[PDB]
């Protein structure tokens, strides 16, 4: 039987400028809400890099909970 | 500002404006309460937020724009 | 009064645990040498700062 | 050991003077580095 | 006052004046001796009533007059 399932999804990371170097996120950076309603964690699994001069990027992020809280 | 006297002898300094019930950070001499210093005058954040016109809300500063 | 024939015990003698020369009696501490009056004003005994050198004792005076 | 004062010759281990230079990388630092 | 520099490279700042024998507000960095720094430059009470024109005593700053 097929075990709990992890919740995941996309998020749009917004740059106060366009960027100026090829800056790069890790694996495993944190992500969080700060609604008080919804507590639970995500946290990435794969790396990306973004690119120069660009100004939004989509990163996927995978939930540490399993449920129905995700 | 800067305050000091002259080889001929006359007083030159400046007066910073002061103002009633601003917020001013204190230090004491020694750590003895009863000997008292204003070391800077801070504002408030709404203050503050209406005396600048920059409308970004954050950046690094080495950013041409 | 009380004589020996009261006395169970007695641990009595000299010490120089407390050794001072130089004596004052400062002011509040708003007021302080660089901005203002006459800061403070000590007394001391020229044989007696020989033993012991400088030693000073100061005392903060809400009062004055 | 008695003579001449030399002590115990253990006392001088392999690490006394075996050593390097100390910075970062060791724990934590290094693992955000892994392109 | 501030000092800093710009994306070009160009170092810019301020130099505000320095007088001999002010009275000078130091504050020890991690209450250590020997690790001096200077917060401010404050002046005697009578040389500031010598730099000021304001004949008032007192009173509250809300009043028009």
């Amino acid at each position: 039987k097929r075990q709990s399932k992890r919740a995941y999804g996309d998020v749009t990371i917004q740059f106060y400028q366009p960027l100026d170097m090829r800056m790069y996120i890790p694996a495993g950076t944190t992500f969080t809400s700060t609604r008080q309603e919804y507590p639970q964690q995500f946290e990435t699994l794969v790396d990306y890099y973004a690119e120069p001069d660009s100004t939004e990027i989509v990163v996927e992020v995978y939930c540490k909970e399993t449920g129905v809280a995700g | 500002s800067f305050i000091g006297r002259t080889p001929e002898g006359s007083v030159f300094g400046t007066k910073p404006l002061i103002t009633e019930g601003s917020v001013v950070l204190i230090g004491f001499l020694n750590d003895d309460i009863n000997s008292p210093i204003i070391l800077s005058v801070y504002g408030d954040n709404e203050q503050n937020k209406m005396i600048n016109t920059n409308p970004l809300d954050g950046g690094k500063f080495d950013t041409e724009s | 009064k009380v004589p020996t024939e009261d006395f169970i015990e007695e641990d009595v003698g000299k010490s120089d645990v407390e050794t001072y020369s130089i004596f004052t009696a400062t002011p509040a501490g708003m007021l302080k040498e660089l901005n203002g009056d006459v800061f403070s004003k000590p007394q001391f005994h020229p044989e007696l700062t020989d033993r012991y050198g400088y030693t000073k004792f100061e005392v903060e005076n809400i009062y004055l | 050991i008695l003579e001449d004062g030399k002590g115990s010759p253990h006392r001088f281990a392999g690490l006394w003077n075996q050593s390097s230079d100390f910075m970062g990388g060791l724990m934590g630092e290094d693992t955000s580095k892994e392109l």
